RNA sequence: AUCGAGAGGA
């Protein structure tokens, strides 16, 4: 009975981050699960049931998303930062729903993206000249720069290659940032391993 | 109508910051200092909080369909 | 079978059969709304 | 002199650097609506039966 | 299929295309084939007609296919050429100081359909292997065509003095045996004019080879522009303090000149020229002064531009814009005209209630002495809106008469 | 005391805010309607003549008073209840109030047997009510009260609800009346023509135009003629003067030439005298007028009577229509001749047709008054016939049954419902385009539609002069907002502080002029008019004066003190020609301005102080006007005003420009309208770009109104996450764009990235779109009603069945309920059924007439409403909800004319990123900037970067010297960014830096109504039209695309004859006919029995089959209908 | 209406091969690897690792259409070597590099949390 | 469904 239609609430629930640290590796994709639509091996059940009976506006927040799995809960609800606001309700308005959370990654939808920004940089002093500043004096210095203030950019390195890449991986909350990096390395390595397996089948089949 | 959950650009959660942002503004913070207190350092998330219009508060001035 | 409607003004749940003038029994208001179905509609939160 | 015709479609145009100059990128719904009457022969009997 | 856009003005507004089924719900077009249709992607819609017989299909395939439509009989030149990003980028790519590394070169060669698989010997072997942009466009260029053109910035006094065949500015395009021996490619070399590379490709090589030439230029150049990048911002609209002072001095001198002409006319010290009344002669003198001011300020802005300026990049390549646009963005917007004359006295002997009566000065009658970056004053804003309304009316009223 | 420059930008905007707290944006509509109801209806009722009817007994039936109650609604039981506008919208009612008139019928037969019977409150009609007017139930309600009634507090009102449809009256331009305008047509028999559209103060007849022309040179000299109304032949002016009682030539030239020392005027009038010497007395001149007329009476007596009546009623009604006014009419016609001679002698300029001082805006009030005059006249006529047919029998009659109230009610309702402005019978003489459906797509579109003006020159006209932006539109009409299609310059929009005058009576002004030293026109001698100054009031020359300067000082003092002269009265002193023209009539567009003392504003700092505490001490705009600090100046009085653009102009300068200013702009940005006031930095764009944005702000998605949950609109788009712009102008505070914005601040990068944004296209971030970026919801309402019109056939909502219904499609009806209506929350795909309606037959005894979804929509039912319509059968509205996620082909626009469709969407890892991992929401092509010169886009992007990094809202008000690009760049360099808004970006695919540093930052983008899914269409052998068996027209009809004449010509040039035949014969309307080989006329074929015969030739063997288009067969048959014999000869 | 499901970028259709090897006939000892349901993420690393092999004469990749979800990697090697062998070794080297990077990131995290 | 009108798009 809230003022936001159903797809608004659904979209809004999809974007709430859920703690995924140790559970995401264990759960299966519903593609791979041998069950029906759902099961505890490939999904997590959430329930939300709020009714504004009192005169002040009721803030239906992520704290009202009750899970069957204690490990997978809304990040803000984890034991400061306030809870994500799902909808504001007026006296007499009511929201009752039943969600299921799945395993996915950011290629399918940004809600499965664990990062709240990935700062990536290399060659802070423009030594490789991969950028060409028309007026190098006008540009601020990188936080990773090692140059005296009179010097705007490093002397050009003809024999140089990009090395020393700087990262700042900010987490949306679902995974720890170091878990994001470790899971990224493992996922890239398994992509390459699967590619090599299929490569071997194609080579031997010829 | 309501504060978005994530920042459209980076995907940082801003849904839990609207109420805190308003509370800081009535605490006589400037909008910039308030956005700094909430940890919105990229101008995309500052855009999200600073340009938000809480229309849901006006939609809650109408009685619902059922009592 | 009942087709209970809600009043646009008094928000009263009242049953009205076919071939009946559309009138709320509590306040006589002439605009009524159907209630949300019981069927199961699914949303991908995307 | 001018008239309405069948087997026509219309939609917004969009850039595509990855088409050749003589190509047009068509939606699958326009192409699923529009049809071409292909004559059956022993050369195409199997393919047309598949379709 | 026949692909059509309205208004169907000439035979190139309905051309044959081969269908490529793709995910979303729009008609996806190549970017060279947009100029024949007069089509841009600001909500334009186009009509697809599917021939329903082998005879009509053969007809369209042998008569109306786009490669057969590259050269128009209207003006014996190409009707489609290289266009915005590909033209700015090919201009930047064929500059003399574009050096590609081995991995970049292989990346670009992945996007050549007509590539024999042989990596060319780099133009620079030591201290580090480097290919040039001309060396890769030579691979894009088909057959063994031969072509001489001149880049738009080619100085006119260079073909006389020395260095005629070794151009300091890398102008004077020369393609020999299908290799870009020298020169910066631009609108003059890849556009829709007569004798360009696309025209000579169509005349010497067939329409199929020319189709592949268009496609290969676009793919290779767009994938290189992913490295180079092209942009535009406030920094391209800005000029140095010296340029601003020169422009303001020019405008001040021009306004004093107009004041002098006004004082002469007021004192009857102005005599009419043959073929005009005194009012028309005064108007001619004032308009000449202000046009001279606009041109001088525009030249000042143009010379102030650096080689990194993106306005200058797009104007030089011919992709978009003109030197007058740069002058209006940097130097001065200039005189606003209604029906070919200065702003009329719509009030009683006034253009606006903010002026005195009988004020034939430049600002009173609609001279915008500001640039678009500087911003127009309210009266300049209204006069500019009047001048722009004239263009909107012309565009909306000429169509019926021209179509009839 | 004085407001210093450092405070000025606050003071002026404080003043502006006070204006919008007092007036609003739709004040002209409300004031027009209020004047129409308070005054115009009563004047129209009283100005009608009493209808005296007698066989004997007689009855007069005088109407004396009107009463307009509040809007009410009568049910079938007849109980009157107060009807709320939302109930009218939902139930398809008409938000109208009943008009009752007091009638007085006195019986007079003989012998002083008189007795009066008064019928108090006789229900004379129903008048639709403009919302938020004084007579609206939403009048004076608080925002809480409006929300209690399911109304938006931000809704401006200013429109009517007719049959549930919100209709807005467009102000109509017209040439002002009672004013002499001397023009010169290049191609005509006349050299100069002085016209005067004359109309009496309280309108009762159309405008009677009188022309006074001069015949073009080539008998001896130039002759002056006068084209009087109701006379089809030119008449010499001297004849007209003699017909008015001025026979002596001296008297006529006393009335025409006021300075006898001027022989030029004399010799130029002499030909007219020489042409009229045989006629020398009043009766003969009247006979001449009657003879030249189109009804020449055989007897001179009735000729003279007709000429008398014409010269007393139709000639110059504004001068006076009573008798003994011939002196005033003679003076005025002499003034017309004087003006014509001044134009012909070059002493006066020809009048400009385009000058808005010469124009009037016909608003809702004066337009409804035109309707009401016509309709009340028709009603009184019908009453006359009804009462006559009864008194002819010599018996009393009931006026309640004589008054058929449907005339006024149905007339006003029809005219506002259709827009055809006039009687329903004269549906072709009526002028359409008035009263359009209110645009509810976004709040800006609604405001602009409510502030819309119309120049009825005709779109077909290709003369650019009326389309040109005249100089006099300054401050009155937006220079930018205008449609760019076929109505460039004709459809206009009010500037923000523009106020259309509502009208006023000249009686107090005339009375004061009498008490003052003015001399009436009948009391003077003409010899005094030479040096004296004429005084016109609403076009009527009322007298003369001796010191016009101190008269103007007195009148300006009176108007600035809110004395007898009201604020909207215009008072123009033309000095070179000694007229003083005072105007009180309606339709005069004017604007407020700050009065200026010697060289100082009268707006001191105390006024700003009292305006700052506007909410405590109730010091409002009206107190500012009453203080003599602000003045409304109309277009015609601006000609006599010397404006200061800013108080900086009032400073003493090294060379003084004026030093004698009289007024000052409150702020120059008020020259813009509603949609142009949203453009940031519009003075840094090319003006066509500002016009295109002013058009495209109206298709932008947002929240068109707060109470959208209860409205059953046919089409509605609501944006999920509207944002206020980071870079805004100070005018949007009054447009309420901050409370109902129509866009999102997007991190836009102007770059060439992959080539998918070329030629006016954009690359959007798929990840941002996944997060709700520019997502919208599309609400579509379907209406249906079950009609019990008669026992022959009745419709009914009920779940159809396969065994009883006949025209039942194969689509499943399971989603419907037993009531026949789908339930909310049910997901419905294309071609699905939402209402099951069945109609009883004369597959038996009932046929299926169900309502399907508009094909290819795929929404969810948002809600279902059931009620009863006006007549009272069951009536259903179903709102279906479809979430529109932006995709390739959807149109987006910035506020600078920069429109484009989404070329492609890349995920966040595929988009280019800054060192701090910010990816652009949108990437637009740099080639869209240079030709367009939308530098406001770049300045807005840079200002928005500063605003987002600083935590403020950028000030992009047009003309602001405290904000330039260098300041913004210096501010941006303080937040660790390149001062010009560039950043090093990295390629998302490879991670390498892009060599060219990209220009990136927040810019306010808009999602426009034009989504590709509402435009994509295809056909392959669908339905065909009935008349010509060709494909239908439209997506909705599953129609085919038109292969037009130009396509035929293109394919002829191609030489593609078989493709041309396929398109124009085989893919459109293939057909076969049988032709007689002898007469070539279509024969009769019977293919079942194989008997072919031509009845004409009486043969049945020489028939031939011909394959021709059906349209060609239809053409040949329509030619045979015309007795033409198109014989298709096959040999 | 025409929106492909988002999983079609990652998931293989039934009967569709993850990788297909086609001999390039223009030059000797060259192959085209058409890899389905991958994008620049694997293409760029495989190409750049192949460029580190001195026996690789050409190594390039392209996404022929962004709306389509395949990549093509062209590899040419010296005659004594093979493009299939080069591609295999490139994947092996990338896997070993990522394993080492993962172990070293684990060690760095342990050091950072401990001290 | 037709017709007309209006509003829009390129
Ligand atoms: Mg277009
Ligand atoms: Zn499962
Ligand atoms: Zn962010
Ligand atoms: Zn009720
Ligand atoms: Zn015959």
């Amino acid at each position: 009975s809230s003022v936001l239609h159903d797809e608004f609430i659904a979209h809004r629930l999809g974007l709430i981050p859920l703690t995924s640290d140790d559970i995401v590796d264990k759960l299966q994709y519903s593609r791979d699960c041998t069950c029906e639509e759902f099961c505890p091996e490939c999904s997590v059940e959430f329930t939300l049931d709020v009714r504004c009976n009192e005169d002040q506006t009721r803030h239906v927040t992520s704290r009202d998303l009750i899970s069957n799995s204690p490990r997978v809960i809304p990040v803000t609800s984890r034991n400061e930062q306030d809870d994500i606001l799902i909808v504001k309700l007026r006296k007499g308005q009511e929201l009752r729903l039943r969600a299921y959370a799945k395993k996915g990654f950011g290629k399918e939808h940004a809600k499965w993206n664990p990062t709240a920004g990935v700062a990536f940089e290399y060659d802070p002093d423009n030594a490789l000249r991969h950028t060409v500043y028309p007026k190098p004096e006008e540009w601020p210095k990188s936080e990773y720069s090692e140059l005296d203030e009179d010097e705007s950019q490093a002397p050009y390195d003809p024999n140089g290659k990009p090395e020393r890449f700087y990262y700042n991986v900010e987490s949306c909350g679902s995974l720890r940032p170091e878990t994001i990096v470790l899971s990224a390395l493992s996922g890239l390595k398994k992509k390459l391993s699967d590619l090599q397996t299929q490569l071997s089948h194609e080579i031997q089949s010829d | 109508m309501i504060i978005p959950v994530r920042c459209f650009t980076c995907g940082k959660i801003v849904g839990n910051k609207w109420e805190a942002y308003l509370g800081l503004l009535q605490a006589e913070y400037t909008e910039g200092d308030a956005l700094d207190a909430l940890g919105l350092k990229r101008y995309c998330c500052r855009r999200m909080l600073l340009a938000h219009v809480d229309l849901i508060e006006k939609l809650l001035n109408y009685a619902p369909l059922e009592k | 079978q009942p087709m209970i409607y809600i009043c646009g003004e008094c928000h009263t749940e009242n049953e009205i059969k076919s071939r009946d003038p559309i009138r709320c029994r509590e306040c006589g208001y002439r605009i009524m709304y159907k209630k949300r179905t019981k069927r199961l509609v699914v949303f991908d939160a995307r | 002199m001018g008239k309405r015709v069948d087997f026509s479609a219309r939609t917004v145009i969009t850039p595509d650097p990855n088409l050749s100059i003589d190509q047009v990128g068509v939606p699958r719904s326009i192409a699923a609506n529009m049809t071409f009457a292909e004559i059956v022969t022993p050369f195409n009997i199997d393919r047309l039966q598949e379709l | 299929v026949i692909f059509n856009r309205q208004p169907t003005l000439h035979k190139m507004s309905m051309m044959g295309h081969r269908v490529r089924i793709l995910p979303w719900s729009t008609f996806r077009l190549n970017l060279s084939v947009t100029t024949p249709y007069n089509a841009d992607f600001d909500g334009d819609e186009m009509n697809l007609h599917l021939p329903q017989s082998l005879e009509t299909r053969a007809e369209i395939q042998e008569l109306a296919m786009v490669p057969r439509m590259i050269v128009t009989p209207q003006s014996n030149r190409p009707v489609m050429g290289i266009v915005q990003d590909t033209l700015t980028a090919v201009r930047k790519f064929t500059k003399r100081d574009v050096f590609l590394e081995r991995g970049e070169v292989m990346n670009l060669l992945m996007f050549l359909s007509t590539w024999d698989g042989k990596v060319p010997q780099p133009a620079i072997l030591k201290p580090r292997p480097l290919w040039t942009g001309k060396q890769i466009f030579s691979l894009i260029i088909p057959g063994h065509i031969n072509c001489i053109r001149t880049h738009s910035t080619h100085p006119d006094d260079e073909d006389s003095g020395p260095y005629k065949h070794i151009s300091p500015g890398d102008t004077k395009v020369v393609v020999e045996n299908g290799e870009l021996i020298m020169g910066i490619l631009c609108k003059k070399s890849l556009g829709t004019s007569a004798g360009s590379l696309v025209h000579i490709s169509y005349l010497e090589m067939g329409h199929d080879i020319t189709r592949l030439f268009y496609s290969n230029i676009q793919t290779v150049i767009n994938n290189w522009l992913l490295i180079e990048g092209h942009t535009i911002g406030i920094g391209d609209s800005i000029a140095d303090s010296k340029t601003y002072q020169d422009i303001q001095n020019t405008i001040k001198k021009a306004k004093q000149d107009v004041i002098e002409v006004i004082e002469k006319a007021h004192n009857n010290e102005l005599e009419p020229t043959p073929g005009n009344t005194l009012r028309q002669t005064f108007e001619n003198q004032v308009n000449r002064i202000l046009n001279d001011a606009r041109d001088k300020t525009g030249s000042s802005a143009q010379k102030s531009l650096s080689e990194y300026n993106n306005f200058k990049s797009m104007v030089v390549s011919g992709a978009k814009g003109s030197k007058i646009n740069i002058s209006q963005v940097i130097a001065v917007v200039g005189q606003q005209n209604v029906e070919g004359k200065r702003i009329p006295f719509g009030f009683k002997h006034r253009t606006l209630p903010h002026f005195i009566k009988d004020d034939y000065g430049p600002e009173s009658r609609g001279f915008v002495e500001n640039s678009y970056l500087a911003g127009l004053t309210p009266t300049e804003f209204f006069f500019h809106a009047m001048g722009g309304r004239e263009g909107l009316i012309d565009t909306a009223v000429k169509t019926a008469e021209t179509g009839y | 005391d004085e407001i210093t420059p450092d405070l000025w930008q606050e003071a002026c905007w404080i003043v502006i805010s006070s204006y919008f707290d007092e007036k609003g944006l739709v004040r002209q509509q409300l004031d027009s309607f209020d004047e129409f109801i308070q005054m115009s209806v009563q004047r129209i009722v009283e100005d009608a003549p009493p209808i005296d009817l007698q066989a004997p007994p007689r009855y007069l039936l005088k109407f004396e008073q009107i009463y307009l109650s509040k809007p009410t609604h009568w049910e079938r039981d007849g109980a009157p209840s107060p009807m709320m506008p939302n109930e009218a919208r939902l139930r398809n009612l008409t938000y109208s109030a009943p008009l009752y008139v007091d009638i007085t019928k006195t019986v007079i037969k003989e012998g002083e047997e008189q007795l009066q019977t008064q019928h108090q409150k006789t229900f004379i009609g129903k008048i639709p009510i403009m919302l938020r007017s004084t007579y609206c139930l939403l009048n004076g309600l608080t925002d809480r009260d409006l929300c209690e009634l399911n109304e938006c507090p931000l809704d401006p009102g200013g429109y009517f609800i007719i049959n549930g449809s919100e209709k807005v009256l467009i102000a109509q331009e017209k040439m002002a009346t009672n004013t002499v305008y001397v023009f010169a047509k290049k191609d005509s028999k006349y050299a100069y023509t002085g016209e005067c559209r004359s109309c009496l103060e309280n309108s009762s007849r159309p405008t009677s135009t009188i022309w006074v022309s001069m015949l073009a040179r080539g008998a001896i000299g130039q002759r002056i003629v006068a084209t009087l109304p109701y006379i089809k032949q030119e008449v010499p002016i001297i004849i007209v003067f003699r017909a008015l009682g001025f026979v002596s030539d001296r008297d006529i030239l006393e009335h025409i030439i006021y300075d006898f020392e001027d022989p030029e005027m004399m010799e130029m009038v002499k030909p007219s005298l020489d042409e009229a010497f045989v006629i020398q007395e009043q009766n003969v001149a009247l006979n001449f007028i009657g003879s030249r007329g189109a009804k020449p009476g055989v007897t001179k007596e009735k000729r003279i009577k007709y000429a008398k009546e014409v010269l007393q009623k139709e000639m110059l009604p504004h001068v006076g229509v009573s008798d003994f006014c011939e002196t005033k009419k003679a003076y005025f016609l002499g003034y017309m001749v004087h003006r014509l001679l001044l134009a012909a002698l070059g002493r006066r300029e020809l009048d400009d047709r385009d000058h808005y001082g010469n124009k009037r805006l016909d608003l809702a009030g004066p337009l409804l008054a035109f309707l009401f005059r016509g309709m009340f006249k028709n009603l009184l006529k019908e009453v006359r016939i009804y009462a006559q047919k009864f008194i002819d029998r010599g018996k009393d009659f009931n006026l309640e049954l004589a008054i058929k109230t449907r005339i006024i009610s149905d007339g006003l309702k029809y005219s506002l419902a259709t827009g055809n402005w006039g009687d329903q019978k004269k549906a072709h003489q009526a002028r359409a385009g008035v009263s359009q459906v209110l645009n509810r797509l976004t709040f800006a579109s609604t405001l602009s539609h409510l502030r819309r003006l119309n120049s009825p020159i005709g779109r077909d006209g290709k003369l650019a002069k009326p389309r040109q932006l005249h100089n006099t539109l300054w401050g009155m009409v937006c220079p930018a907002e205008t449609p760019e299609g076929h109505a460039v310059g004709l459809v206009k929009n009010l500037a923000l502080m523009a106020y259309i005058s509502v009208g006023s009576q000249p009686s107090p002004i005339l009375e004061f002029l009498e008490e003052w030293s003015m001399e009436n026109l009948e009391e003077i001698s003409p010899a005094a008019i030479a040096d004296a100054t004429k005084i016109f009031v609403n076009g009527c020359w009322v007298g003369i004066h001796k010191d016009p300067e101190q008269l103007m000082n007195t009148l300006r003092k009176l108007r600035r003190q809110m004395d007898i002269i009201v604020s909207e009265v215009s008072m123009i002193r033309d000095i070179r020609e000694r007229e003083i023209r005072i105007y009180t009539d309606a339709g005069r567009i004017c604007r407020p301005l700050l009065i200026v003392e010697k060289q100082k504003l009268l707006l001191k700092k105390r006024h700003i102080d009292q305006l700052k505490e506007r909410e405590y001490n109730n010091y409002s705009w009206q107190d500012l006007v009453a203080s003599g600090v602000v003045e409304y100046i109309d277009t015609l009085e601006e000609e006599t005003v010397m404006l200061a653009m800013t108080p900086d102009d009032l400073q003493e300068k090294e060379v003084a420009y004026c030093s004698t200013y009289t007024h000052c702009e409150i702020h120059p940005s008020m020259i813009l309208g509603v949609c142009a006031s949203i453009i940031p930095f519009p003075d840094h764009n090319q003006s066509p770009r500002n016009t295109y944005q002013s058009a495209m702000g109206k298709q932008a998605m947002g929240v068109y109104i707060t109470n959208f949950h209860v409205r059953m609109d046919t089409l509605a788009h609501v944006l999920y996450y509207p944002q206020k712009p980071l870079v805004t102008t100070r005018s949007m505070e009054y447009l309420r764009f901050r409370e109902l914005p129509a866009g999102i601040n997007s991190i836009v990068a102007i770059a060439s990235y992959t080539g998918y944004n070329q030629e006016d296209s954009v690359i959007m971030n798929r990840s941002a779109v996944d997060r709700g970026f520019f997502r919208s919801v599309f609400y579509r309402s379907y209406k249906e009603q079950e009609s019990k019109k008669g026992f022959d056939q009745e419709e009914v909502f009920e779940k159809p069945t396969r065994e009883t219904c006949q025209g039942m499609r194969h689509a499943i009806y399971d989603k419907l309920d037993d009531d026949g209506l789908i339930a909310p929350g049910v997901r419905v795909s294309g071609d699905d059924v939402i209402i099951g309606k069945t109609v009883t037959l004369p597959r038996y005894t009932k046929r299926d007439c169900s309502t399907f979804l508009r094909t290819s929509e795929t929404g969810i039912v948002d809600q279902v409403m059931v009620t009863l319509n006006q007549e009272g059968y069951k009536f259903c509205k179903i709102r279906v909800r479809s979430v529109r996620i932006p995709q390739i082909g959807d149109k987006f626009a910035s506020r600078h004319g920069q429109k484009g469709t989404c070329g492609i969407q890349y995920r966040q890892e595929d988009m280019p990123f800054t060192c701090e991992g910010i990816t652009p929401d949108i990437i637009i092509n740099p080639h869209a900037i240079p030709s367009r010169m939308t530098i406001g886009h770049l300045i807005e992007c840079l200002q928005g970067k500063v605003s987002a990094n600083k935590g403020e809202i950028g000030d992009a008000t047009p003309f602001n010297d405290a904000v330039n690009v260098q300041k913004i760049s210096n501010l941006l360099s303080d937040y660790g960014y390149h001062l010009r808004g560039n950043e090093v970006l990295y390629n998302g695919f490879t991670g390498r830096k892009i060599t060219s540093q990209i220009f990136i930052g927040p810019t306010y983008y808009q999602r426009l109504k034009h989504m590709v899914d509402d435009k994509i269409h295809s056909r392959a052998r669908g339905p065909i039209q009935i008349l010509n068996r060709q494909p239908m027209e439209g997506r909705s009809r599953d129609g085919g695309l038109r292969f037009g004449e130009m396509e035929r010509d293109c394919q002829i040039a191609h030489g593609a004859a078989q493709f041309l035949r396929e398109r124009l014969f085989e893919a459109s309307d293939p057909y076969q006919v049988h032709v007689c080989n002898l007469c070539g006329i279509m024969a009769i074929a019977n293919t079942r029995t194989h008997t072919y015969e031509c009845r004409g030739c009486r043969n049945k063997t020489q028939i031939s089959l011909v394959r021709m288009p059906y349209a060609c067969k239809l053409l040949f048959q329509e030619l045979m209908s015309m007795s033409i014999a198109p014989r298709m000869m096959s040999v | 209406m025409n929106a492909p499901p988002a999983f079609e970028s990652f998931l293989l259709f039934e009967g569709e091969k993850k990788i297909t090897i086609n001999k390039d006939t223009k030059v000797p000892n060259a192959c085209l690897f058409t890899i389905n349901k991958e994008d620049h993420t694997l293409g760029n690393i495989i190409k750049s690792q192949l460029l580190k092999d001195p026996q690789v004469l050409f190594a390039g990749y392209k996404v022929p259409h962004p709306l389509e979800h395949k990549i093509i990697i062209r590899v040419q090697t010296t005659p004594d070597y093979s493009p299939q062998e080069a591609f295999t070794n490139a994947i092996t080297d990338l896997i070993s590099e990522l394993s080492l990077l993962e172990e070293r990131f684990r060690v760095a995290i342990k050091d950072k949390q401990e001290g």
